[PDB]
């Protein structure tokens, strides 16, 4: 016998239990976050113990097969992924210090509240209260107070948590030989290996800035209207050619710009595309809904599903009688379990997340076939943009009035079409200069480029400089307002989501000319259009058994991330956008702060 | 009640009898099955000396490796037919029957064995797979089990579904055959010039009632001239005797 015969019965003994115990976690889970009972809060924490237990136990013994004589790639990428140490190599205390900072950040960021001065037995919460202020307000000195006050108690409190969180985490990641925690992420992008397929972490920040430099001008052309509709919606409190103020970018933290719409609405007389209404007046429900998005799945030329499916998603609201999360998330269960979990409405953001939901269970079913180490994307953000094409394909106005929604006269302008291209811009291309800098600052931070004494300073630097922000009071060091957010305080990548971004955009490209769509991009609709569902399953098959890099060109053709598809979705809202920035400045000054007077 | 596990499936003896296949239907008319060299409706009506019955319960997917030529998990470890196999293999799901909460682990399978098993051949061995090259000691680091549970639960998909598969078997030799297919007999007219088989005695006549006293283990009578004129109704054991038509 060869090493690569014990490394496959040992795989072959692993994957059963591994199944059976990963089924068990996905149940108790469920019945956790179907019903929230002391019983099932118990059988969750007992099956996570369990499932940490066969994880510590299958590590350590994939060890004696080394990779250097494994020839097979599945095998290896199967020990690659047994053999993985995690945060154990370090000491027992230091990883029972990082777990308490985490859970101590995490237990923070939820109870996070702002009360009001005036009385302090009345306090807001951050998303019930908070979020609709920035949202549904217009009073700059409310909104100025409530993005003081939520800093002044939510940060001051993180700094010293995550300055040792960071330099746990860097001593974790120079264990496994990384120069640092930002490396330790990028090295899942790391393909070796496959000749023309490699992929190194450097390659993946060139590309990051080269796409944030492409992205630039129309970003700019962006906020230079966005400002110049602010001037006359904040009179006086908007700066010609300064940054725009945090708190007035419609949320909290200025993530997307979405609330902005209706200050920033090109033609306020065009109706908006809403079929809620249509929705409603033909008695549609959840189980209409995802009868549809089958309906849509199969004529695009996905696989059914099963009845398993539709007998354990909870697609209704359970009411008061049984508590549930009605938060959308899909569940993979294994041995043919799929379940989804969501609340649904009569709506359109119910009906496309619905959508996204589906993709994701066809996503499931299709690298399910797959090893259970193998059953997962090539990346994380593979799922989101499967989800997100299928619901931009169903959000389309073609398919809207083919399943009988819209009316059969409905007329379309070029009004309507700039004004759905700006609010797609604003929800989609507002967070990537966000998103690019605040990964970058982590990265900084992980990496030690950053004095601990420069921190906030840096911070607030980068936001003026990228994202076109200034803070309007010039928060020291004590402050740790980026740890903040629900990512960067429960240890999670933002990257994902640019990365998500652009590979959404380049599938829709790609499955619209394999549909053979001649026209404008963003009236595409992939329905009845079997053949480039069949090219998206067949890639969706593979999983994670191959590099994102081969993943990507079999559908797109190319091995890297592409701008391309975002400009050519935007060169109608781009030439308008430079046609109607004649007027105004273009760009903005890091030198103006609200402060500065 | 409960069939066998597949890695120890039984071999029950059918002999002396006639092969009803009508009655399957009866428990559970999900019967799937192909047949291999023969066909049922040819089944109907053919001999056979010994007629043997195998029984096991295998997972969805498993089903199609009950089958002449195929490769799979059941069928170089478990349970594999000749490549020359006559009879019929027929399988039906026992989802809402052999699953049971919390997984079902009373059946077992063979999933690693040092050779393949033969067509018919059943081994129970639970030694450890020795997978290196070191002599195997114990129970640890390169040491196998060579049966794996089932775990049937009743929320898994179809292709996970526990399914009891019969699988039917023929034999002749050159003894006398006492398994044959099911027959047919219709009614009884008189004082009509027809046709008439009795038991395998074919020919053609008028049938009236006679006076002839037979002996109980008389079937037929003849004349002078050796030929037929008096035969009995096997279900009715009456005395009937037979008369040419006319002719002239």
């Amino acid at each position: 016998s060869t090493i690569e015969e014990q490394a496959k019965t040992f795989l072959d003994k692993f994957n059963h239990e591994a199944e059976d115990l990963f089924y068990q976690s996905s149940l108790a889970s469920w019945n956790y976050n179907t019903n929230i009972t002391e019983e099932n809060v118990q059988n969750m924490n007992n099956a996570g113990d369990k499932w940490s237990a066969f994880l510590k136990e299958q590590s350590t013994l994939a060890q004696m097969y080394p990779l250097q004589e494994i020839q097979n790639l599945t095998v290896k990428l199967q020990l690659q992924a047994l053999q993985q140490n995690g945060s154990s190599v370090l000491s027992e205390d230091k990883s029972k210090r990082l777990n308490t900072i985490l859970n101590t950040m995490s237990t923070i960021y939820s109870t996070g509240k702002v009360c009001n001065p005036d009385n302090p037995q009345e306090c807001l919460l951050l998303e019930p209260g908070l979020n609709e202020i920035m949202a549904n307000s217009l009073d700059y000195n409310e909104r100025l107070w409530a993005w003081e006050s939520w800093r002044s108690e939510v940060g001051k409190q993180l700094r010293p948590l995550y300055e040792e969180y960071v330099v746990l985490k860097n001593e974790m990641a120079r264990a496994n030989h990384y120069e640092d925690y930002g490396d330790y992420w990028r090295g899942d992008y790391e393909v070796n290996g496959v000749d023309g397929y490699d992929y190194s972490r450097g390659q993946l920040i060139e590309d990051v800035e080269h796409t944030f430099e492409e992205i630039k001008p129309l970003y700019e052309h962006l906020h230079a209207y966005v400002r110049a509709k602010l001037m006359n919606a904040y009179p006086s409190y908007i700066s010609p050619i300064g940054c725009l103020p945090a708190h007035l970018l419609g949320d909290m933290w200025g993530r997307f710009w979405t609330n902005l719409y209706s200050l920033t609405v090109p033609f306020g007389q065009k109706p908006n595309i809403d079929v809620t209404d249509a929705m409603v007046d033909q008695a549609w429900d959840a189980q209409r809904i995802f009868k549809e998005a089958e309906k849509f799945f199969v004529s695009v030329g996905l696989p059914n599903m099963t009845q398993g499916f539709w007998e354990n998603s909870m697609l209704t609201d359970p009411g008061n009688v049984q508590k549930a999360v009605c938060h959308p998330t899909a569940w993979d269960l294994g041995k043919g379990d799929f379940r989804i979990l969501m609340c649904t409405k009569v709506t359109m953001d119910d009906f496309l997340t619905a959508h996204h939901e589906m993709g994701h269970i066809q996503y499931d079913m299709a690298y399910a076939a797959q090893p259970f180490l193998l059953r997962n994307g090539a990346n994380e953000g593979f799922h989101e943009a499967v989800g997100e094409i299928m619901s931009l394909s169903a959000a389309t106005p073609k398919h809207l009035k083919s399943i009988g929604l819209l009316s059969p006269d409905f007329q379309e302008d070029n009004e309507t079409e700039i004004n759905f291209l700006l609010k797609q811009a604003l929800t989609i291309v507002g967070t990537l200069p966000f998103t690019y800098m605040l990964e970058k600052w982590r990265w900084m931070v992980f990496k030690g480029e950053i004095p601990k004494d420069q921190w906030m300073k840096k911070w607030w630097e980068m936001k003026r400089e990228i994202v076109g922000v200034v803070e309007p009071v010039p928060h020291d060091e004590t402050y740790c307002d980026p740890a903040s957010l629900f990512h960067v305080s429960n240890d999670y990548s933002f990257i994902r989501y640019y990365t998500r971004t652009l590979y959404q955009f380049q599938f829709q490209e790609a499955l619209c000319q394999a549909a053979k769509h001649e026209g404008p991009l963003h009236k595409c609709d992939i329905s009845n259009s079997t053949e480039a569902g069949q090219k998206l399953f067949n890639m969706l098959r593979l999983g994670k058994s191959e590099p994102w890099t081969l993943a990507l060109e079999n559908v797109v053709g190319a091995k890297n991330m592409n701008v391309r598809p975002l400009l050519n979705y935007f060169e109608p809202l781009f030439t308008w956008l430079k046609d109607q920035n004649k007027n105004s400045f273009v760009g903005w000054s890091t030198d103006w702060s609200p402060y500065a007077d | 009640t409960r069939f066998a596990s597949v890695y120890a499936w039984n071999r029950t003896r059918i002999s002396n009898c006639v092969a009803d296949y009508s009655v399957l239907y009866n428990f559970a008319p999900f019967f799937a099955f192909k047949c291999y060299g023969v066909s049922p409706t040819k089944l109907n009506d053919l001999c056979f000396t010994n007629v043997y019955a195998d029984s096991f319960v295998i997972k969805g997917n498993e089903v199609s490796q009950i089958a002449p030529g195929q490769t799979g998990n059941i069928a170089d470890y478990n349970y594999k037919l000749p490549d020359d196999f006559t009879g019929c293999v027929i399988a039906w799901n026992s989802n809402k029957l052999d699953s049971k909460h919390s997984g079902n682990y009373d059946y077992w399978y063979r999933s690693f064995r040092k050779s393949k098993l033969k067509p018919f051949e059943r081994d129970i061995s639970t030694e450890i797979y020795q997978a290196g090259n070191k002599p195997c000691k114990g129970k640890g680091p390169n040491c196998y089990f060579p049966l794996q549970s089932y775990g049937f639960r009743p929320t898994y998909g179809v292709g996970h579904q526990p399914y009891r598969v019969v699988v039917l078997s023929f034999e002749l030799l050159h003894a006398p055959a006492t398994v044959c297919g099911p027959k047919k007999s219709t009614n009884l007219v008189k004082n009509k010039c027809v046709n008439f088989n009795f038991n395998g005695l074919t020919g053609t006549g008028v049938l009236t009632k006679s006076n002839k006293k037979f002996l109980p283990f008389q079937q037929f009578g003849r004349d002078i001239v050796d030929t037929t004129d008096a035969v009995r109704d096997p279900q009715t054991l009456e005395i009937l005797d037979i008369t040419p038509c006319s002719f002239g």
